């Protein structure tokens, strides 16, 4: 749709503007070095020259730890068990899993926890026997309530000499809270107690997985049919080069850029440059990225090695320029729980534009509750519904004969492309916004708002909007290839 | 572990956090008084920004310094109703920073 040197220079203009904020966040984050390392304790590795890692991110460093202590071998345990199913008596591979499952979840967290997963599972099941939608979103949201309590939380405490494992029983059972009300959903020989068990401990997505359907495992599980070894081990050569590099990356900007030391420290971040502040949003999201994907690969890679299909894995947040778009791929798994579930039974966007305002709230409600709940959360979710809400109604009425009729009147295709991509730099605008919100907590998104809107009014806002005009360019050039289909 | 340890004319609070990062912890003071819910009294964000309950809005300070990892409650002209007990609350924001969350033991407060 546009003439080749438009899209190379709007492309050029896209990196060359990430890889200069990135630049001005590794100088900052340099000057600074000693003020943060007496602030937050920098860490201190010998991975890459001399640099000192910032460990102010909680999920990163948390889970990398897991992975050295236990994590990893257990996963490594789990691919030979699997193999060795299938190779001696695959008949019964779906039970050798749930029990190598529960084994891993004991080891982990020790009966402690193996018990309160089962307790869940359980009264999920009886719930689901009466077969009444309401009562079964009615027992998981009580679930999650329960892990939210404070007497369950000190009770939980008391069991665990060190609070990562009460962290990690907390992140299993905030997963399992979706698997086991997937399950119960789909129910309101296939449906047995046996396989829901099987279902819901099934190690590779256990603690932090993709939302894998109960369609999909019954179904390739069942399955009678399977690749050769030698693929098998192709594959999982090629996908652990994927995950080393990633995790490399990873560790790359956790070294050069100390931004969530930069995000701790309010002060700091009210007081440095504007194209730092551009930089400061763009690594946070690209890092929250990177993070989702290492972790999302070990699963992914796990579930593909044992010939499931797991949710295609999060699309570069640098090409994505909506919120609809980004609420689409980036996370593909709770997308389509999302919508086959919370949203259409609801009523969806198939009953009145009402029906469609309140569908897509209620679904944002529950996204917003699944996470925690906190008032930050609560925050990110409502900007998220108002971009969404927005981001269907202009498609709409876009969509309309009149409109369309007139538009092709007026306005050339390869115009009416700069249309749309200046649309997309507001909605990317704001899409950035609502991430920093999440990531950062309120305060982090206030000082952007005031910042680059309000304080920069004149030409501050100006220039984030053009350069935001770049990147959507690129991004929807990108996208023509997949969204069409 | 973090632990947050209460302590304490006009009374001057406290909630003296150890072992943690506190240049991130939102801390903040609830208070339940008998028969009723615990109810927000005063919160002090890691920016410095402050907010008060509208009941106890100009009498009541807070204020906190992150190099002894201290925080202060300071409450002026006191009355019958503010005899309650107040808990700390150290809590953070942000999905970088995690769900930390650590609830203080609380201390009684009486006058009257
Ligand atoms: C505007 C600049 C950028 C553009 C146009 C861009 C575009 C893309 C595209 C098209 C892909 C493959 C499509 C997909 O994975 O869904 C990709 C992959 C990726 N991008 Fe970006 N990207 C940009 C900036 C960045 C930056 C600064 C990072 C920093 C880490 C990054 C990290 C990644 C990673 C980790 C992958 C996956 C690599 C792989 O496993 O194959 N991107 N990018
Ligand atoms: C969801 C969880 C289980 C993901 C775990 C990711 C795995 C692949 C991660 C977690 C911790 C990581 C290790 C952490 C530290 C080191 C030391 C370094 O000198 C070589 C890489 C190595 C050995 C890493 C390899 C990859 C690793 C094992
Ligand atoms: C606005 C928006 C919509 C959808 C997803 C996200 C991502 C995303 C991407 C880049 S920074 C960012 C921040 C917030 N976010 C998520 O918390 C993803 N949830 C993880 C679950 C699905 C396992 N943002
Ligand atoms: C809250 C949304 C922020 C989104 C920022 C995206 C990155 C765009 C690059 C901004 C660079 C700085 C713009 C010029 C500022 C100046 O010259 O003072």
């Amino acid at each position: 749709m546009l003439p080749r040197w438009e899209l190379a220079l709007y492309l050029l203009a896209s990196l060359g503007f990430h890889f200069y904020s990135f630049y001005e966040v590794y100088k900052v984050s340099r000057e600074h070095e000693e003020e943060l390392d007496q602030e937050f304790e920098l860490e201190t590795d010998t991975l890459f020259g001399g640099l000192k890692k910032d460990a102010t991110d909680f999920e990163w460093s948390f889970w990398m730890e897991w992975g050295k202590q236990w994590l990893v071998w257990l996963l490594l345990g789990h691919m030979v068990v699997s193999q060795m199913a299938t190779l001696l008596a695959r008949k019964h591979r779906p039970w050798i899993l749930m029990l190598y499952g529960m084994w891993a979840c004991w080891c982990v967290l020790g009966t402690p926890g193996v018990a309160m997963v089962l307790l869940h599972t359980t009264i999920s099941f009886c719930v689901a026997q009466f077969r009444s939608q309401l009562l079964t979103w009615l027992c998981s949201l009580l679930l999650l309530s329960t892990l939210r309590l404070q007497g369950v939380e000190e009770v939980k405490r008391r069991w665990y000499k060190t609070e990562n494992e009460y962290y990690l029983l907390q992140f299993t059972l905030t997963v399992r809270c979706l698997y086991y009300t997937n399950f119960s959903l789909e129910l309101c020989t296939s449906y047995s107690f046996p396989w829901m068990l099987a279902y819901v401990f099934y190690y590779p997505v256990l603690h932090n997985g993709p939302i894998l359907s109960f369609s999909e495992f019954i179904k390739q599980m069942q399955q009678q049919e399977h690749d050769s070894l030698k693929a098998s081990l192709c594959v999982l050569a090629l996908g652990l080069g994927r995950l080393l590099c990633w995790w490399w990356l990873a560790e790359l900007m956790a070294h050069l850029m100390y931004m969530h030391a930069i995000y701790s420290s309010i002060p700091l971040l009210e007081t440095v440059s504007c194209w730092t502040l551009g930089g400061l949003a763009l690594a946070q999201v690209l890092f929250f990225y990177v993070k989702y994907l290492v972790l999302f690969g070990v699963p992914a890679l796990l579930m593909r090695l044992d010939g499931l299909t797991p949710p295609a894995l999060p699309r570069c947040v640098s090409t994505m320029f909506s919120f609809t778009g980004m609420w689409r791929y980036f996370d593909v798994g709770l997308h389509n729980f999302l919508i086959r579930y919370v949203y259409i039974p609801v009523g969806g966007s198939q009953h009145g534009l009402l029906g469609t305002l309140f569908s897509t709230a209620m679904t944002f409600a529950f996204v917003s509750y699944w996470h925690g709940g906190y008032d930050y959360l609560w925050c990110w979710a409502a900007l998220n519904w108002l971009g969404v809400t927005v981001e269907n109604g202009v498609r709409r009425l876009v969509e309309t004969p009149c409109i369309q009729d007139s538009l092709a009147r007026y306005f050339s295709p390869q115009a009416r492309r700069r249309f749309h991509a200046a649309l997309a730099s507001c909605s990317t605008s704001m899409l950035i916004l609502s991430n920093l919100v999440f990531l950062g907590g309120n305060e982090v998104g206030k000082t952007y708002w005031n910042r680059i809107f309000i304080q920069g009014w004149p030409w501050v806002t100006l220039s984030v909007l053009g350069f935001l005009y770049c990147y959507s360019h690129v991004g929807i050039a990108w996208a023509q290839t997949y969204a069409t289909d | 572990q973090v632990q947050l340890v209460e302590s304490g004319k006009s009374l001057r609070l406290s909630c003296t956090a150890s072992g943690a990062i506190f240049s991130t912890y939102d801390v903040s003071w609830y208070r339940q008084a008998p028969e009723k819910p615990r109810e927000l009294v005063a919160i002090i964000t890691r920016g410095g920004n402050t907010h008060y309950a509208d009941t106890v809005k100009g009498r009541f300070t807070i204020s906190r310094d992150n190099a002894k990892k201290t925080v202060n409650l300071q409450m002026n002209s006191l009355k019958p109703e503010d005899t309650a007990v107040y808990y700390c609350h150290a809590g953070v924001q942000g999905a970088m920073l995690g769900p930390r969350n650590y609830w203080g033991q609380g201390t009684q407060v009486t006058v009257s």
